[PDB]
C-alpha cells in the first residue's frame, strides 16, 4: 500500500494506482451514450438531480459550430479543460481563418493531461469525455480516459452502469450507418434505458441531446424539444 | 561645462616629511553663491586626508559612499588603512559607474601609518589613478594651479616654507579664476601633529 | 521558495494548526479591557519584574496611531511584525484618503494578513491575538479583538491570557452600565477585575486610559496604590 | 523493499529497481517486431481487437517521426505519443540549423539522452515505453535501431517488443536477411505474428505492416494493405 | 498520518476535499428561498456573550446592489470569496455596460473553488448561497468547496441542514408569494435552533425586482416575530 | 521528496513551539559570559572555553566584537553561527549611517537584528539560530545601556546579566549584591571579579581564562577599553586580599 | 471648448457647452461634456476626449468597490487623490486631462481640479478649457457667496454664452447641473442660438 | 525609414432609422495613386442586429475585425447569450485605448438595433471616445456627406419645415444621392456601393454601381 | 529588416479557367548591380498552391524555410488534411502584421496563387499586412505597367482559357523588359492546375528595337 501513494511510483507490478483510482472517479458520473451515422453525429445523455427543488447538473456543453463533448466525473476538471478546449478552437480560427479537425485536436488534449500524470505534486485529470465534430471527412467519436488513451471509436458509453449500454450497441451497430436522424437518435436512447431501475426512464427532466450534422450546427436540446424525440418509443419489457 | 557648473580648486603638495593639502570655500551656481563654509575636505583616518572637486552632488555623495566602505574595511581588519589601499578602493567605485559616471576628481593625500612616508596621487572621473612626488591638483582653475607649483616648488623643505608656498600657489591662482574664491583653508600634517589655518583672501 | 503545505484538514473536519497554536496564547499573560462612553481603559498584568532591570523595552502596551492602542497575548517576537506592520499601513492609509484610520479599518488589515499568513504554503501562523482599541471621528469609543484565524470582532469587554475565562465570568455578572457612569469607577472596575487575575498586589498592575481627545496616559504608580486603596476601603462594607 | 521508492536512490546491492519495474510494464503489452533487408526496413504490429472498442485505424502504434524515420512503438501508449512529439521537434531543429536530413544515428543518441534524463530524479518517472526506428537512405543504407525504458540505445538486424519477445525471435534468425528482397519479408513477417499468439488468450487480433526502402524512394508510408492482400493469404498456409 | 493533499482515494474519490465538506457542518445555519415574486433569505447569527456587540458579526454580505450572498463555514475564507467576486462584477460592468447576471457570477467564484497547489495551499472550507434578480427573473444558487455549482428552489445549509431539507420539502411548491414564503422560513428556524426567536438571533435579505435592493433594518424583524 | 523533510516550523502539541526550544538549551553550555552597568561606564566578562598551551593568541581580541564606534556585543552559542550575525549586524548599523549621517542609536540597531533571526523561526523549515548574545553601548538619549538577546527574535534592557547555564546561580548572586547607581569602576570590577571567582569552577581564577573589555565616556571619542593581562593579576591578588581580610571575622 | 464651477450657499453650480471639434473641423455638436460619476459625484472633460472619458470611469469603478467595503459613500477629497496617483504614472507620455471634480461631503461642498500635469488644487472657482479665460471674467464680475438659486443659474448660463461667442472652438448647446447636498440634479440644457435671442434686447 | 502607416481610403455612411439601421460602404482600395481592387467592401456583419464599419489603414482594420469576432464568442460561452449593440460599442472603447501609446488608425461607426427596436448608431475615434448620434460620416469624403444630411434628416437651417420621421425608402434615396455627388468631387470613392439594412427580420444586402474613373 | 540589401522586381499572377498562372524572372539586384543572374524566385508549396515574392530575398528564404517545414509538419500527421491556398494566406497575413508591430518588419511583398476544390484562388500580401483578393495582381512596377494591361482584357472578357492566359503573361513580361531599368531577360513560369503544380524553364523574350533607326 506504500508505494500506491504518488503518480511518480511504479509499482512493483508495473501498474502506477494512482491512474487505476482515477479511472474509478469516472465510473461514478452520470451514463452518456455517443455515436454517429455516415452523415450525422449524435450524442446523448442522462442528467441528475441533487434534491427535489434542485435543478440538473447539465452535461452537454458547446465548445466550436461543429464540435460538442460530453463530460463524466469531476467539475473542476471539467471547466478546466473546457476552458483550454474553447481556447485552442479560436486560435486556429485566429491564425488559419479555419476550423480544426477533430482529430489533431484532441491529440492536443492528450499532450496537455500528459504532464500532471508524470510530474510530482500533480494529480490526473478525473474526466470522461466523449467528443463528437465534423472535420473535412465526415463525422467522428472520440473517447478519452485518465490516463490519456483516446479512442476513434463508433459508438461508446462511459460512467455508472454502461456495462449494459455497451452491449445494446454491437447488436444494433450495422444499422448505425443508413438510418437517418429521427430513428438515429431514438436508437441511441434505447441504449440509456438499460443503464437505470426498472421504474423510470425519460421524463423531461433528466435527457439532454446534442446533434452535429452537415447543413447543421452543433445543436443541444434540454427537456422541452426533446419531447418530440420522446415520442414514438415502447415501453421496457419484463 | 557640467564640472564648471559650481567649480572649486583642490591642490596637494608633497614636502620633506609632511604632506600638505588645500581647498577653497565657494558654494555656487554659475554665477550666484550661497555660501563660504562648504566643506571639500574629509579626513579618512588619521594622517590622511581626501579632497573631492567638481559638481557638488557628487562630492558629497561620493565622499558617503567611500566612508561606507572604508568603516567596513576597518572593522574587518584591525588595522587602518594604507594609503595605496584607499587610491585603489576610490579607483574601484568610480569604474563601477563607467557609463553614468560621477563628475568629480579626487585627491587623496597623506602619510604612511608606519613611517613619515607621505603620499599624493589625483584620478580621473573614471578612476585612472595618477602617482607624483612634488604636487596634484584638480578642479576647474587647474592651469593657473600648474603654473605656480612648477615655478615655486622645492624638493626638500621644512613645513614652514611648505606652508608659504601653498599659500602663495592658492592666492594667486583662485584670485585668477572667476567662479572660485570666498576664502581658502589650508591643512598641513606631519607625523606628530595636524594644523589647519584659513587664510585672508579677497571677498570679491 | 518552499512548495509545501504547513496546514490541511483533518478527517474530523477541523485545521490542525489553528486550534494548535491559541494555546500558545493562552500561555500568555492577561490583558483586559472595557469601554466607557467618554474614556476607553485597557490593563495588562502579570508584569512580574526582577527588580533590578529595565522596564521601558517589556511594554506590552503601544500604539499604532494617535487614535488606536494597542495590547496582546500570545509570544513576544510574533507582535513585533505585525505592530510594526500596521504602523506602516494605518500610515500609508492617510497618504491617501486623508482622514485618520478609522479603528475598524486597521482591524480588517491585520485580519487578513494574518488569514493569508495562515492559508499560504511554508509558513507558520502567528501566535498573537490582539485587543485594539479606539475612538475615532464623531467620538464613538469602540473596541475589537483578533484571533489567530484571523476574525476581527468587536466586544464592550475582553479578557486574554492566562485565565481569560474566569475574568470573563466575573464581567458574566458585572453588565451594571452604573460602572460605565464614572471614569474613575470605571478603572477601579478594571483594577478589581484585574485583582481577580494572579496575585496582583498592587504592583503587577500596570493599566493605562484614553480620554478619547488625547494620546494614551498612563497612570503613574501612586493612583494604583490610591486607586487599590478605595478598592479596599469599598470592600469594607461588606458588613 | 525500502529501497526502491525514488529513481534517485541506488539498492545495496547496486541497481535501481524504479527502471526495474517500468521494464517489465512494457513487456505486458503486444508483440511488435521489426526487421531490415539489405535495401529497406519493414515493420509490423500486432494489434488486439477487443470486441469492438474503436473504428479500425483508431490509434495506431506505427507513427511516423520524420518523411524518412518511423516508429514502432510498444508498453505504455500515452507516453509513446509523447516520445513521436520529441523526435518530431528533434529532426525539425536539425532541419533548421544544419539544413539537410536527420542521420538515424544521431536521432537515437538525441531520445536516449531525453529517456535518460528521466532517470536520475525523484521528482519525475522513467518512461514505460520501447520502441523501434528504422530508416533507408542511399548514402547510409537501411539501419534499425532500439531503445529500452532505461536508455541503451545501438542497433539490430531484427528485434521484437512485446509479450512474445523471446519466443518470437527464434524463428528472426531461421530466415535469411542478407540476400532478401523486403516485398518478400512482407509476407514473410506476417507469418511471424500470424504462428504467434494463439487465440486462447485474445480471439481477435489484427495486422499493421509499416515499410520504408529504396521500393519507396526513402519516403516512409504504410503498406498498401487492402491492396494486393498477401499477408494474411500467405501466412494462413500454416494450418500444418 | 500524513498523506497527499492532491492523492486519489483507493475507492476513488479524493482525500482533503471530502474532509471540506465536513467542515460546514460545524457552522451556522441558512436559509434561502428562490420566489416567483423575489428571493428572501435567513441566517442564525449565534451569538455567544452579550458583551459582543451583534452587528460586526454578519452573515449576508451585498455582492452588486442586486446580488446578495449568504455563508456558513470559516468566516475569513469567506470573506476572501466576497471580494473578489464584488471586483469581478466591477470588471463587468467597467468593460460592458452591463450588470453581471447571478449566473455568471458564480462561474467566476467557482474557478478557484479548486485550484490549491504549490506552484502556479488548501481547498477552501466555506459554503455559499447566492440569490439575486437578474433578466431571467429572481434567482437562486448554492455552490460548496468541491466546486460543484447547481441551482436551487430553496436551499438550506449548516449544521442542521439536514432536518431544514426534509421539513421544507413540505411546505414548499412553485406558486408562493414572498410574505408566506417569509414567515414560513422562520418557523423553520425557530424549530432547528436552541434559543428564542428575538431581534437578536436572526437577520433576513429580500431583493425583488420591484425593491431593487435587500433592506432588512432591525425592528421590522420584531414586526414579523409578533405577526408570528 | 516529502519525507525527507525535518519540519521545524510547526507548533507542537501542547500548544508550543518545539524546535526553539531543543535550541535554546545549547546556550547554556559551552561559555559563560555577563555585564553590570550602574553609572558611567559599563563591562563584559569572558569565558575562555578552550585555555590549551598550543594556541597562538594572536587575535589579540575575542568574543568581544567592536562592531561600531559607540557598541560591541558578546556572544555565546556555535561560534561561527556568530560570524554570520556579527558580519551582518555590522553593516546595518553602518548603512544606517549612509543614510542620515549620524551614529545608529543602540535601540533600533537591536530589533534590526531581532528581525533577521525571527525570520528564521516563521517560515521556511531553515534551522535557527543557536545564537544569544549581549549588547554595550552609549547613545544621545540615555547614556549607557545592556541588552539581552535570545534565538527566538525576543530581547530587552538589564542591567545586570546572565548567559551560561553556571552562571544562573550567578542572577541568585547579582540580586543579593547590586546597587542602585553606585558604580565607582572599581566596585563593579571587584563584583565581577567576585562573581567569576564562585561560579567559574576553576579553582583560583587564572588570568588567562578570563577577559574583560570595558567602555568608558571621553570627551566625544566614546573609548572602548580591552585591558590588558597584567591590570587583571592585580586585580584577582586584590580580590584575594579581600578575601583574607574579610575572613578575620571568623 | 469651455467649462466652468463654482460653489456656494447652495451647494456646486458646473456648466459646459457641448463642441468638439478636429483641427478646424467640427466632429459633432451634441458632446455631453459633463460625465456622470456617480449619484453624487461629477466629473468633466478637458483636452483629450478619449483621456478624460476612460480613466473617470476606471475612477467610478474605485470608488463602488469603495463604498462596497467600507458600508459608505467616499469623500470628494478621497477622489480627486486617487485621480491624482493614476495619471501620474504615465506623466510625460503625453496624456491631456484637466478635468474637474465636484460632488457633496461631509464636509460640505466639494470642489477640486485635477490636471494631467500632477496638479491637484482646491478653491472655490474654476474654468477649464480653450476658451476658459473668458469665463474667469464674467463669472468673477457676477461672483457672490451669498446668491439665490435662480440667480446662480443666470449667471453660468450667460458665462457660457460669453465665452462661445468669442471663441472659435467653444459652441454649441451649454448644460447645467446642480450639486445639492442630497445629490446633483440636472437643471437645463439650452441652445447657443436661442440664448442670443434672449440677451439681445 | 520604415513608416508603419499609410492612407487606404474608403467612406463610411450610417444612419438611426426609427425601427431600422442602414450601413453604407463603397469598394475601392486603394493606396497612393494606384487602385488594388474594385471590390472590397467595409461591412461585417457581426451578429444578426449588428454591422460594423471599418475605414483607415487596411492592414488595422483586418487585424480588429477579427479581434471583435473572438470576444463575441467569448461573450457566448460565458454568458449564454449574445452582446447588445452597447455593450459591444463599451467593450470597443477599451480594445481602442489598450493600444493608447500605438495607436490603430481606424474610423469606426456601429449601426445596428438597440434591445427596444431602435437604430442606433455609436460613431468613434482612433483613440476610443464614442457617443450615439442619429447619422454619422466616416472615412475620406466624410466632410461632403456630414452638412448634407444635417439639412435633410436633421432639418436643420430652414424656415417653417416641417419635422417629418424619416421613412425607409426615403432613406434609401437619400443614401443613394449622397454617394453619386461624393465619387464626383473625391478620388477615393469607388464604384460599388454596398448597402446594409438592420431591420427586425434580419440584414438585407444591396449593391449599387457609381462611375468607374 | 531596416534595409534591403539583394532585391527583387515585379511579379505577376492572373486567374484563369481551372487554374493560376504565376511568373517572374530571376534576377537578384543589389541596388544598380545586377549581382545574382541566376536565382529562384518561386517556391512550389506542396500540391495545390504556390508562392511568388518580391522585396528582400535573405527575407524570402527565411518564409522557404518555415513554410516548408510547416507542410512537413502535417504531411506526418497523415489524417488526410491539407493547407487550403486561403488558410496559407491567412496565416502570411498574421506573420507580416505580428512582424511590423515590433517596428522591425519583412521587406517582401507576396502573391499566393491557388487551386483547390475547383476553385482558383489568388491572393497578394503586403509588407505592411495589407491582403486582398483579385482576378490578376501585379508587384512593384507591375503594378503600374502590367497592371493596365491585365484590367483592360478582364473587364471586357471575365473568363480566360489557359492558353489565352499564358500568351497575356509573355506580353506583359516583354513591356517590363523594355520599361523596368532593374528587369532581365530570364524568366520562369509557374502554373497551378487539378493536376499539381508545374514550373517552367528559363524562358526569354523576343524584343523590338525597329525605331532605333529613326533619329
Amino acid at each position: 500500500n506504500q508505494y500506491d501513494n504518488d503518480v511518480t511510483v511504479w509499482s512493483p507490478q508495473g501498474r502506477i494506482h494512482q491512474i487505476e483510482y482515477a479511472m474509478e472517479a469516472v465510473k461514478q458520473g452520470s451514463a452518456t451514450v455517443g455515436l454517429k451515422s455516415k452523415t450525422h453525429a449524435v450524442l446523448v445523455a442522462l442528467k441528475r438531480a441533487q434534491s427535489e427543488l434542485a435543478a440538473h447538473q447539465k452535461k452537454i456543453l458547446h465548445v466550436d459550430n461543429h464540435i460538442g463533448i460530453s463530460i463524466a466525473g469531476l467539475t473542476a476538471d471539467a471547466r478546466l479543460l473546457c476552458n483550454f478546449m474553447r481556447q485552442e478552437c479560436l486560435d486556429s480560427r485566429f491564425v488559419f481563418d479555419r476550423p480544426l479537425p477533430v482529430s489533431r485536436l484532441v491529440s492536443l488534449i492528450g499532450s496537455k493531461t500528459q504532464i500532471p500524470t508524470q510530474r510530482y505534486g500533480r494529480r490526473p485529470y478525473g474526466v470522461g469525455l466523449l467528443i463528437a465534430g465534423y472535420d473535412d471527412m465526415g463525422p467522428h467519436i472520440f473517447q478519452t480516459c485518465p490516463s490519456a488513451n483516446y479512442f476513434d471509436c463508433r459508438a461508446m458509453s462511459i460512467g455508472a452502469r454502461s456495462q449494459s449500454a455497451r452491449t445494446y450497441l454491437e447488436r444494433h451497430m450495422s444499422e448505425f450507418m443508413e438510418c437517418n436522424l429521427n430513428e438515429l437518435v431514438k436508437h441511441g436512447l434505447r441504449a440509456l434505458r438499460e443503464t437505470l431501475p426498472a421504474e423510470q426512464d425519460l421524463t423531461t427532466k433528466n435527457v439532454s441531446i446534442g446533434i452535429v450534422g452537415k447543413d447543421l450546427e452543433f445543436t443541444i436540446y434540454d427537456d422541452d424539444d426533446v419531447s418530440p424525440f420522446l415520442e414514438g418509443l415502447e415501453e421496457r419489457p419484463q | 561645462s557640467i564640472m564648471s557648473y559650481n567649480g572649486g580648486a583642490v591642490m596637494a603638495m608633497k614636502g620633506k616629511n609632511c604632506v600638505a593639502i588645500a581647498a577653497d570655500r565657494r558654494f555656487g551656481i554659475q554665477a550666484q553663491m550661497v555660501t563660504t563654509d562648504f566643506q571639500k575636505i574629509f579626513p579618512m583616518g588619521d594622517r590622511l586626508y581626501i579632497g573631492l572637486a567638481g559638481l557638488a552632488t557628487d562630492v558629497q555623495t561620493v565622499a558617503q559612499r567611500l566612508k561606507f566602505r572604508l568603516n567596513l574595511y576597518e572593522l574587518k581588519e584591525g588595522r587602518q588603512i594604507k594609503p595605496y589601499t584607499l587610491m585603489s578602493m576610490v579607483a574601484n567605485l568610480l569604474y563601477e559607474k563607467r557609463f553614468g559616471p560621477y563628475y568629480t576628481e579626487p585627491v587623496i593625500a597623506g602619510l604612511d601609518p608606519k613611517t613619515f612616508k607621505p603620499f599624493i596621487c589625483s584620478l580621473d572621473l573614471i578612476g585612472c589613478p595618477m602617482v607624483t612626488d612634488d604636487f596634484v591638483v584638480s578642479g576647474t582653475c587647474a592651469e593657473q594651479m600648474y603654473g605656480m607649483c612648477e615655478s615655486l616648488w622645492e624638493p626638500n623643505m621644512d613645513p614652514d616654507h611648505l606652508f608659504e608656498t601653498i599659500s602663495q600657489a592658492m592666492l594667486n591662482a583662485v584670485d585668477r579664476d572667476a567662479v572660485s574664491g570666498m576664502g581658502v583653508i589650508v591643512h598641513i600634517i606631519e607625523k606628530d601633529k595636524i594644523t589647519t589655518r584659513t587664510l585672508k583672501a579677497r571677498m570679491d | 521558495s518552499y512548495d509545501r503545505a504547513i496546514t490541511v484538514f483533518s478527517p474530523d473536519g477541523h485545521l490542525f494548526q489553528v486550534e494548535y497554536a491559541q494555546e500558545a496564547v493562552k500561555k500568555g499573560s492577561t490583558a483586559v479591557g472595557v469601554r466607557g462612553r467618554d474614556i476607553v481603559v485597557l490593563g495588562v498584568e502579570k508584569k512580574s519584574v526582577a527588580k533590578l532591570q529595565d522596564e521601558r523595552t517589556v511594554r506590552k502596551i503601544c500604539a499604532l496611531d494617535d487614535n488606536v492602542c494597542m495590547a496582546f497575548a500570545g509570544l513576544t517576537a510574533d507582535a513585533r511584525i505585525v505592530i510594526n506592520r500596521a504602523r506602516v499601513e494605518c500610515q500609508s492609509h492617510r497618504l491617501t484618503v486623508e482622514d485618520p484610520v478609522t479603528v475598524e479599518y486597521i482591524t480588517r488589515y491585520i485580519a487578513s494578513l494574518k488569514q493569508r499568513y495562515t492559508q499560504s504554503n511554508g509558513r507558520r501562523p502567528f501566535g498573537i491575538s490582539a485587543l485594539i482599541v479606539g475612538f475615532d471621528f464623531d467620538g464613538t469609543p469602540r473596541l475589537y479583538q483578533t484571533d489567530p484565524s484571523g476574525t476581527y470582532h468587536a466586544w464592550k469587554a475582553n479578557a486574554i491570557g492566562r485565565g481569560a475565562k474566569s475574568v470573563r465570568e466575573f464581567l458574566e455578572k458585572n453588565y451594571t452600565d452604573e460602572a460605565i457612569e464614572t471614569d474613575d469607577l470605571t478603572i477601579k472596575l478594571v483594577i478589581k477585575a484585574l485583582l481577580e487575575v494572579v496575585q496582583s498586589g498592587g504592583k503587577n498592575i500596570e493599566l493605562a486610559v484614553m480620554r478619547r481627545d488625547q494620546s494614551l496616559k498612563i497612570l503613574n504608580p501612586e493612583e494604583i496604590e490610591k486607586y487599590v486603596a478605595e478598592i479596599e476601603k469599598e470592600k469594607e462594607e461588606n458588613e | 523493499t525500502g529501497y526502491d521508492l525514488s529513481a534517485s536512490t541506488f539498492s545495496p546491492d547496486g541497481r535501481v529497481f524504479q527502471v526495474e519495474y517500468a521494464m517489465k510494464a512494457v513487456e505486458n503489452s503486444s508483440t511488435a517486431i521489426g526487421i531490415r533487408c539489405k535495401d529497406g526496413v519493414v515493420f509490423g504490429v500486432e494489434k488486439l481487437v477487443l470486441s469492438k472498442l474503436y473504428e479500425e485505424g483508431s490509434n495506431k502504434r506505427l507513427f511516423n517521426v520524420d518523411r524518412h524515420v518511423g516508429m514502432a512503438v510498444a508498453g505504455l501508449l500515452a507516453d509513446a505519443r509523447s516520445l513521436a512529439d520529441i523526435a518530431r521537434e528533434e529532426a525539425s531543429n536539425f532541419r533548421s540549423n544544419f539544413g539537410y536530413n536527420i542521420p538515424l544515428k544521431h536521432l537515437a543518441d538525441r531520445v536516449a539522452m531525453y529517456v535518460h534524463a528521466y532517470t536520475l530524479y525523484s521528482a519525475v518517472r522513467p518512461f514505460g515505453c520501447s520502441f523501434m526506428l528504422g530508416s533507408y537512405s542511399v548514402n547510409d543504407g537501411a539501419q534499425l535501431y532500439m531503445i529500452d525504458p532505461s536508455g541503451v540505445s545501438y542497433g539490430y538486424w531484427g528485434c521484437a517488443i512485446g509479450k512474445a519477445r523471446q519466443a518470437a525471435k527464434t524463428e528472426i534468425e531461421k530466415l535469411q536477411m542478407k540476400e532478401m528482397t523486403c516485398r518478400d519479408i512482407v509476407k514473410e513477417v506476417a507469418k511471424i505474428i500470424y504462428i504467434v499468439h494463439d487465440e486462447v488468450k485474445d480471439k481477435a487480433f489484427e495486422l499493421e505492416l509499416s515499410w520504408v526502402g529504396e521500393l519507396t524512394n526513402g519516403r516512409h508510408e504504410i503498406v498498401p494493405k487492402d491492396i494486393r492482400e498477401e499477408a494474411e493469404k500467405y501466412a494462413k498456409e500454416s494450418l500444418k | 498520518y500524513d498523506r497527499g493533499v492532491n492523492t486519489f482515494s483507493p475507492e476513488g474519490r479524493l482525500f482533503q476535499v471530502e474532509y471540506a465538506i465536513e467542515a460546514i457542518k460545524l457552522g451556522s445555519t441558512a436559509i434561502g428561498i428562490q420566489t416567483s415574486e423575489g428571493v428572501c433569505l435567513a441566517v442564525e447569527k449565534r451569538i455567544t456573550s452579550p458583551l459582543m456587540e451583534p452587528s460586526s458579526i454578519e452573515k449576508i454580505v451585498e455582492i452588486d446592489a442586486h446580488i446578495g450572498c449568504a455563508m456558513s463555514g470559516l468566516i475569513a475564507d469567506a470573506k476572501t470569496l466576497i471580494d473578489k467576486a464584488r471586483v469581478e462584477t466591477q470588471n463587468h460592468w467597467f468593460t460592458y455596460n452591463e450588470t453581471m447576471t447571478v449566473e455568471s457570477v458564480t462561474q467566476a467564484v467557482s474557478n478557484l473553488a479548486l485550484q490549491f497547489g504549490e506552484e502556479d495551499s488548501r481547498p477552501f472550507g466555506v459554503a455559499l448561497l447566492f440569490g439575486g434578480v437578474d433578466e431571467k427573473g429572481p434567482q437562486l444558487f448554492h455552490m460548496d468547496p468541491s466546486g460543484t455549482f447547481v441551482q436551487c428552489d430553496a436551499r438550506a445549509i449548516g449544521s442542521a441542514s439536514e432536518g431544514a431539507q426534509s421539513s421544507l420539502q413540505e411546505v414548499y411548491h412553485k406558486s408562493m408569494t414572498l410574505k408566506e414564503a417569509i414567515k414560513s422560513s422562520l418557523i423553520i428556524l425557530k424549530q432547528v435552533m436552541e434559543e428564542k426567536l428575538n431581534a437578536t438571533n436572526i437577520e433576513l435579505a429580500t431583493v425583488q425586482p420591484g425593491q431593487n435592493f435587500h433592506m432588512f433594518t432591525k425592528e421590522e424583524l420584531e414586526e414579523v416575530i409578533k405577526d408570528i | 521528496s516529502r519525507r525527507y523533510d525535518s519540519r521545524t516550523t510547526i507548533f507542537s502539541p501542547e500548544g508550543r513551539l518545539y524546535q526553539v526550544e531543543y535550541a535554546m538549551e545549547a546556550i547554556g553550555h559551552a561559555g559563560t559570559c555577563l555585564g553590570i552597568l550602574a553609572n558611567d561606564g559599563v563591562l563584559l566578562a569572558a569565558e575562555r572555553r578552550n585555555i590549551h598551551k598550543l594556541l597562538d593568541e594572536v587575535f589579540f581580541s575575542e568574543k568581544i566584537y567592536k562592531l561600531n564606534e559607540d557598541m560591541a556585543c558578546s556572544v555565546a552559542g556555535i561560534t561561527s553561527d556568530a560570524n554570520v550575525l556579527t558580519n551582518e549586524l555590522r553593516l546595518i548599523a553602518q548603512r544606517y549611517l549612509l543614510q542620515y549621517q549620524e551614529p545608529i542609536p543602540c535601540e533600533q540597531l537591536v530589533t534590526a537584528l531581532c528581525d533577521i533571526k525571527q525570520a528564521y523561526t516563521q517560515f521556511g523549515g531553515k534551522r535557527p539560530f543557536g545564537v544569544s548574545l549581549l549588547y554595550i553601548g552609549w547613545d544621545k538619549h540615555y547614556g549607557f545601556q545592556l541588552y539581552q538577546s535570545d534565538p527566538s527574535g525576543n530581547y530587552g534592557g538589564w542591567k545586570a546579566t546572565c548567559i551560561g547555564n553556571n552562571s544562573a546561580a550567578a542572577v541568585s548572586m547579582l540580586k543579593q549584591d547590586y546597587k542602585e547607581g553606585e558604580m565607582t569602576l572599581k566596585s563593579a570590577l571587584a563584583l565581577a571579579i567576585k562573581v567569576l571567582n564562585k561560579t567559574m569552577d576553576v579553582s583560583k581564577l587564572s588570568a588567562e581564562k578570563v577577559e574583560i573589555a570595558t567602555l568608558t565616556r571621553e570627551n566625544g571619542k566614546t573609548v572602548i577599553r580591552v585591558l590588558k593581562q597584567k591590570e587583571v593579576e592585580q586585580l584577582i591578588k586584590k580580590h584575594e586580599e579581600e578575601e583574607a581580610k574579610a575572613e578575620r571575622e571568623k | 471648448t469651455t467649462t466652468l464651477a463654482f460653489k456656494f450657499r447652495h451647494g456646486v453650480i458646473v456648466a459646459a457647452d457641448s463642441r468638439a471639434t478636429a483641427g478646424a473641423y467640427i466632429a459633432s455638436q451634441t458632446v455631453k461634456k459633463v460625465i456622470e460619476i456617480n449619484p453624487y459625484l461629477l466629473g468633466t472633460m478637458a483636452g483629450g476626449a478619449a483621456d478624460c472619458s476612460f480613466w473617470e470611469r476606471l475612477l467610478a469603478r474605485q470608488c463602488r468597490i469603495y463604498e462596497l467595503r467600507n458600508k459608505e459613500r467616499i469623500s470628494v477629497a478621497a477622489a480627486s487623490k486617487l485621480l491624482a496617483n493614476m495619471v501620474y504614472q504615465y506623466k510625460g507620455m503625453g496624456l491631456s486631462m484637466g478635468t474637474m471634480i465636484c460632488g457633496w461631503d461631509k464636509r460640505g461642498p466639494g470642489l477640486y481640479y485635477v490636471d494631467s500635469e500632477g496638479n491637484r488644487i482646491s478653491g472655490a472657482t474654476f474654468s477649464v478649457g480653450s476658451g476658459s479665460v473668458y469665463a474667469y471674467g464674467v463669472m468673477d464680475r457676477g461672483y457672490s457667496y451669498d446668491l439665490e438659486v435662480e440667480q446662480a443659474y443666470d449667471l453660468a448660463r450667460r458665462a457660457i454664452y460669453q465665452a462661445t461667442y468669442r471663441d472659435a472652438y467653444s459652441g454649441g448647446a451649454v448644460n447645467l447641473y446642480h450639486v445639492r447636498e442630497d445629490g446633483w440634479i440636472r437643471v437645463s440644457s439650452d441652445n447657443v442660438a436661442d440664448l442670443h435671442e434672449k440677451y439681445s434686447g | 525609414r520604415f513608416s508603419p502607416y499609410v492612407f487606404n481610403g474608403g467612406t463610411i455612411l450610417a444612419i438611426a432609422g426609427e425601427d431600422f439601421a442602414i450601413v453604407a460602404s463603397d469598394t475601392r482600395l486603394s493606396e497612393g495613386f494606384s487602385i488594388h481592387t474594385r471590390d472590397s467592401p467595409k461591412c461585417y456583419k457581426l451578429t444578426d442586429k449588428t454591422v460594423i464599419g471599418c475605414s483607415g489603414f487596411h492592414g488595422d482594420c483586418l487585424t480588429l475585425t477579427k479581434i471583435i469576432e473572438a470576444r463575441l464568442k467569448m461573450y457566448k460561452h460565458s454568458n449564454n447569450k449574445a452582446m447588445t449593440t452597447g455593450a459591444i460599442a463599451a467593450m470597443l472603447s477599451t480594445i481602442l485605448y489598450s493600444r493608447r501609446f500605438f495607436p490603430y488608425y481606424v474610423y469606426n461607426i456601429i449601426g445596428g438595433l438597440d434591445e427596444e427596436g431602435k437604430g442606433a448608431v455609436y460613431s468613434f475615434d482612433p483613440v476610443g471616445s464614442y457617443q450615439r448620434d442619429s447619422f454619422k460620416a466616416g472615412g475620406s469624403a466624410s466632410a461632403m456627406l456630414q452638412p448634407l444630411l444635417d439639412n435633410q434628416v436633421g432639418f436643420k437651417n430652414m424656415q417653417n419645415v416641417e419635422h417629418v420621421p424619416l421613412s425607409l425608402d426615403r432613406a434609401m434615396r437619400l443614401v443613394k444621392d449622397v454617394f453619386i455627388s461624393a465619387a464626383e468631387r473625391d478620388v477615393y470613392t469607388g464604384d460599388a456601393l454596398r448597402i446594409c439594412i438592420v431591420t427586425k427580420e434580419g440584414i438585407r444586402e444591396e449593391t449599387v454601381s457609381l462611375r468607374k474613373d | 529588416t531596416q534595409n534591403p540589401m539583394v532585391t527583387g522586381t515585379s511579379v505577376l499572377g492572373v486567374k484563369f479557367e481551372g487554374g493560376v498562372v504565376i511568373a517572374a524572372d530571376m534576377l537578384g539586384s543589389y541596388g544598380s548591380l545586377a549581382r545574382f543572374r541566376n536565382i529562384s524566385r518561386i517556391m512550389r508549396v506542396n500540391n495545390s498552391t504556390m508562392l511568388g515574392a518580391s522585396g528582400d530575398y535573405a527575407d524570402f528564404q527565411y518564409l522557404k524555410q518555415v513554410l516548408g517545414q510547416m507542410v512537413i509538419d502535417e504531411e506526418l500527421l497523415g489524417d488526410g488534411h491539407s493547407y487550403s491556398p486561403r488558410a496559407i494566406h491567412s496565416w502570411l497575413t498574421r506573420a507580416m502584421y505580428s512582424r511590423r508591430s515590433k517596428m522591425n518588419p519583412l521587406w517582401n511583398t507576396m502573391v499566393i496563387g491557388g487551386y483547390a476544390d475547383g476553385e482558383s484562388f489568388l491572393g497578394y500580401v503586403d509588407m505592411l499586412g495589407v491582403a486582398y483578393e483579385a482576378p490578376s495582381l501585379a508587384t512593384g512596377y507591375g503594378a503600374y505597367l502590367a497592371q493596365p494591361l491585365l484590367r483592360e482584357v478582364l473587364e471586357k472578357q471575365p473568363v480566360l482559357s489557359q492558353t489565352e492566359a499564358r500568351d497575356l503573361v509573355e506580353r506583359c513580361m516583354r513591356v517590363l523588359y523594355y520599361r523596368d531599368a532593374r528587369s532581365y531577360n530570364r524568366f520562369q513560369i509557374a502554373t497551378v492546375t487539378e493536376k499539381g503544380v508545374e514550373i517552367e524553364g528559363p524562358l526569354s523574350t523576343e524584343t523590338n528595337w525597329d525605331i532605333a533607326h529613326m533619329i
